[PDB]
């Protein structure tokens, strides 16, 4: 009663993949598998389907030919082969069941796969570059003192950052990474303090990328003017 | 003494069985001939638990088992004659220059006809004549008119379907009904279903008829009830067991069932002399309602149609009433169902043609009229299937040899109507052969056909209900 | 061919309120439309199918309906644990492609707030990297609708700026925002004064924040 996905990772454009979805305790010849993909930060979008009784594949008007769905009830498995993989096809992918009945009486999409990530890109795994969001030298003393640190030119996802290595976890913000045109990413850690307290407390942010296995730390301070 | 028909009929059939197989020169996905060849191919190379799963996008098996078994037998024999014809995944689109394998398939169709269609109708006419003590010449004519029914002869030979088998099986069912061998009649029926699910149209009759006769009509008899329950269930079990046991089991039973009755698709995509194909062009159902509303309205329509006939059957089961009520129910089904194609009309044409044996003149006139009409409403299929000529060949032949040169009922109303429709048919045959459609919507003539057939069939079915209600006068039954 | 227009783009309503989402069909040839809920991160969960049947396992404050071609969903007693994105989804029949809505995000309604603005120039560390990247921040405002414009040496730049927001906070439930702007090292050095101008509903008078180089 719970689908599972398998097969997902970086693939250069022109590449190919074959995502697999395995069922659990329900026949897959009576469910009309769909493959619903969601682009990052966008709405859901259906891709391909099946009828499970008459092999009626129907591919969305963007994936004519480049993809090909398939099924196998011998082992309750469903496959989606991918052949072109243009740069924008990066997304999350779910397999989804939908149980029709007599008189075309739908029953909705009961069971959803947990979801796999797919990243279509052409670039080498790169480590991050940090620059401190130094607090304004002429900041208003006592009150608002907002500072942070920027990470830029890192690939792929994800990256984690903290302040004073967990010793500063109040009023903090982590802006989602935006895939800049050059192809890398970037983001930032921000927090504010009393400006009087700023002249007292030490502040060091702490960044770590699991894919590159790289830990960096950095003290932030107002540039001397 | 009279067997001359028994041979000239076969000569006629084989002479027609020279035309084009359906879908001749159809590169990507051929016609029906290819479907039959392909089922015979894949039935003799895969385990029993893989006949329904193999290739469900290329003519995957579609009929109940008996079609599978019969095609398996014929495939065995054809392989014996030559295995190179049935090359698995290779002879997919066999097209021999020397016309190999074509004469073979035609011989198969002919033999199936001879075995399961001829003797049934022949013995049935024998029975009726015997009971009514008529001239043997009369009975010979009453059989030779039937066997030359043009529509069926054309659709079996050339277009290549085995409708004959299921037809004759239901004929045997009717016979066994006449001679009260009910326990065998039920079995002939259940056999006829399992060859083509399309013959479910008569179930609303046989259900009520057997029910009344055995259970209720003479007395509240009980024995025969368990008899027939024994027999029918036995038939179903012995015909489905090779699937469940020797195959994947209940999985394969469920796949078979849902592969016999596939879910509905599209709305009114085929032009047939149905009820919706006609009124769709005015009211444009596509926008008025959803799909489930139409699948419910069609069901209610068919039930409302064949209900009165079922009630009257349960009320007055009499041997001299069957052809009428069978026509009532078959026509109720073919007139209002949701997805009907260009054929199926043959399935009402069984209890229509079974009427030639009657003594009245109006009935014979009407029956010949409607057979001509039915032959007509199949013209588009033929035209887009070749058969430029055989259409008119058999059209002529059947009308000639039934005595149409000396003809019409004894009533100007019916006469005016029949002649008008005949003009219409003649008329239409021009508007396509030389005239082009207005190009504002080209496929019009076909819709003109979808139309002109509907009026005919509707009035016919109404006259069938008429003949039911007006009769039941406890007439001599020798009619 | 086939699609659905989900309206409106975005609502806000606090607890207890009752609200309604509409979904204008394209051709009403089928009545199988489902309404799904998605929390961030997870996979959507079925709520309503066959256009009126409540799913088994969902509180009954939800109620669907069909109006000819204008399907409709209603929530009566909006609880705080019901804020997610809701999707209309139509499927015609078996072998026919299906299509989803465009997305509807409920969120909390509250008082306006003011976006605290700040700005940061590139640092010498980045001045070794090869490019400059100025940034300016907005914080703790409401409503979420706001905008900023870069203005460098008295101009109005465009195309080379990127903006980002986070999700509404849990405790105080407001938004922040960053807008960065990338230039080549010599490009940034070509100009002297830099600014970004904030406009926002909660902002009575659109403010500017600027600095000369150094
Ligand atoms: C006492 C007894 C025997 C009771 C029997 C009760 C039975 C047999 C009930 C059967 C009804 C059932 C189990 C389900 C109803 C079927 C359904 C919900 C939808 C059916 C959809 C299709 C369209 C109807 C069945 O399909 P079918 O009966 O096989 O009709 C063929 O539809 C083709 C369409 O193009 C034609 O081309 C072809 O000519 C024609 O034969």
């Amino acid at each position: 009663v719970q689908l599972v996905e398998s097969g997902g990772g970086l693939v250069q454009p022109g590449g190919s993949l074959r995502l697999s979805c395995a069922a659990s305790g329900f026949n897959v010849y009576s469910s009309s598998i769909h493959w619903v993909r969601q682009a990052p930060g966008k709405g859901l979008e259906w891709v391909a389907s099946i009828s499970s009784y008459s092999g009626y594949t129907s591919y969305a008007d963007s994936v004519k030919g480049r993809f090909t769905i398939s099924a196998d009830t011998s082992k309750n498995t469903a496959y989606l082969q991918m052949n072109s993989l243009r740069a924008e096809d990066t997304a999350v992918y779910y397999c989804a069941r939908e149980y029709w009945s007599w008189y075309s009486y739908s029953y909705g999409i009961d069971y959803w796969g947990q979801g796999t990530l797919v990243t279509v890109s052409s670039a080498s795994t790169k480590g991050p570059s940090v620059f401190p969001l130094a607090p304004s030298s002429k900041s208003t003393s006592g009150g608002t003192a907002a500072l942070g640190c920027l990470v830029k030119d890192y690939f792929p996802e994800p990256v984690t950052v903290s302040w004073n290595s967990g010793a500063l976890t109040s009023g903090v913000h982590t802006f989602p990474a935006v895939l800049q045109s050059s192809g890398l990413y970037s983001l930032s850690s921000v927090v504010t303090v009393p400006s009087s307290s700023l002249g007292t407390q030490t502040y060091i942010c702490n960044v770590n990328h699991k894919p590159s296995n790289t830990k960096v730390d950095k003290k932030v301070e107002p540039k001397s003017c | 003494p009279e067997y001359i028909i028994f041979v000239c009929a076969v000569i006629l059939r084989c002479t027609i069985g020279l035309g084009p197989y359906s879908g001749k020169g159809s590169p990507p996905l051929y016609g029906d001939f290819e479907a039959q060849r392909h089922w015979m191919e894949i039935t003799q190379h895969l385990p029993l638990s893989k006949w329904y799963w193999y290739d469900l996008q290329y003519w995957g098996l579609d009929y109940p088992p008996l079609t599978a078994f019969h095609s398996y037998l014929l495939g065995l024999i054809g392989s014996f004659f030559n295995p190179s014809w049935f090359a698995l995944e290779k002879s997919r689109g066999f097209e021999s220059p020397d016309n190999g394998l074509k004469t073979y398939m035609r011989s198969t169709v002919i033999i199936s006809d001879i075995l399961f269609y001829f003797p049934a109708v022949i013995y049935f006419t024998k029975w009726l004549g015997r009971y009514r003590n008529q001239s043997p010449i009369g009975q010979s004519i009453a059989a030779s008119a039937i066997l030359f029914q043009p529509s069926l002869m054309l659709i079996d030979h050339g277009h290549f379907q085995y409708n004959s088998v299921m037809l004759g099986l239901t004929a045997y069912a009717i016979n066994n009904l006449l001679d009260e061998y009910y326990a065998m009649a039920a079995v002939c029926f259940v056999l006829s279903i399992c060859f083509k699910q399309m013959a479910l149209y008569y179930a609303p009759i046989f259900f009520a008829y057997l029910l009344s006769r055995s259970l209720l009509f003479p007395k509240f008899n009980i024995a025969r009830l368990t008899v027939i329950a024994f027999a029918t269930l036995a038939t179903f079990a012995i015909i489905f067991a090779p699937l469940y046991f020797l195959g994947g089991g209940l999985k394969n039973i469920h796949q078979c069932i849902h592969r016999i009755f596939p879910f509905a698709r599209g709305i009114f995509e085929d032009k047939v002399a149905n009820f919706w194909c006609v009124t769709n062009v005015f009211v444009k159902y596509k926008e008025r309602f959803t799909i489930q509303q139409l699948q419910l309205y069609s069901l209610i329509a068919t039930v409302i149609g064949f209900l009165p006939a079922m009630i009257m059957t349960l009320l007055h089961p009499k041997k001299h009433l069957l052809p009428y009520v069978l026509i009532a129910c078959s026509m109720s089904f073919f007139l209002f169902s949701f997805q009907v194609h260009e054929k199926t009309i043959l399935i009402p044409l069984l209890p229509i043609t079974l009427l030639y044996s009657s003594t009245d003149w109006n009935v014979l006139s009407l029956v010949s009229w409607i057979n001509n009409v039915a032959l007509f409403t199949l013209w588009p299929l033929l035209k887009k299937d070749g058969l430029h000529l055989q259409y008119a060949v058999s059209f002529l032949l059947s009308n000639w040899l039934i005595g149409n040169f000396s003809l019409l009922p004894y009533n100007v109303v019916w006469k005016s109507f029949i002649i008008g429709t005949y003009i219409a048919m003649g008329f239409y045959h021009f508007l396509d052969q030389f005239v082009a459609p207005p190009s504002k919507y080209p496929d019009l003539w076909v819709l003109l056909n979808c139309a002109v057939g509907f009026i005919c069939f509707s009035i016919f079915w109404l006259w069938s209900y008429y003949k039911i209600f007006t009769s039941g006068s406890k007439s001599m039954k020798d009619l | 061919d086939i699609q659905m227009t989900q309206s409106p783009s975005s609502l806000s309503a606090s607890v207890g309120d009752r609200v309604t989402i509409t979904c204008r069909a394209s051709q009403s040839v089928s009545s199988a439309v489902a309404w799904y809920q998605q929390k961030p991160g997870k996979a959507p969960k079925l709520l309503i199918y066959s256009a009126s049947s409540l799913y088994s396992g969902v509180p009954s404050r939800f109620s669907g309906s069909r109006s000819g071609t204008d399907f409709t969903l209603t929530i009566s007693s909006l609880q705080p644990e019901d804020f997610a994105t809701y999707y209309c989804q139509q499927s015609y029949w078996v072998g026919y492609p299906i299509t989803f809505g465009q997305g509807t995000k409920v969120e909390i309604k509250r008082t306006v707030a003011a976006p605290s603005v700040f700005i940061f120039p590139p640092s010498d560390s980045q001045l070794k990297s090869g490019t400059a990247s100025v940034v300016c921040l907005l914080n703790n405002f409401y409503p979420r609708e706001a905008k900023v414009q870069w203005k460098v040496d008295n101009a109005l730049q465009s195309g080379n700026s990127q903006e980002s927001v986070t999700e509404q906070d849990s405790k105080d439930s407001t938004y922040s925002l960053s807008s960065t702007l990338t230039l080549s090292k010599a490009d940034y050095e070509k100009h002297k004064v830099y600014a970004c101008e904030v406009t926002h509903q909660g902002l009575s008078s659109p403010v500017t924040k600027s600095f000369n180089r150094g």
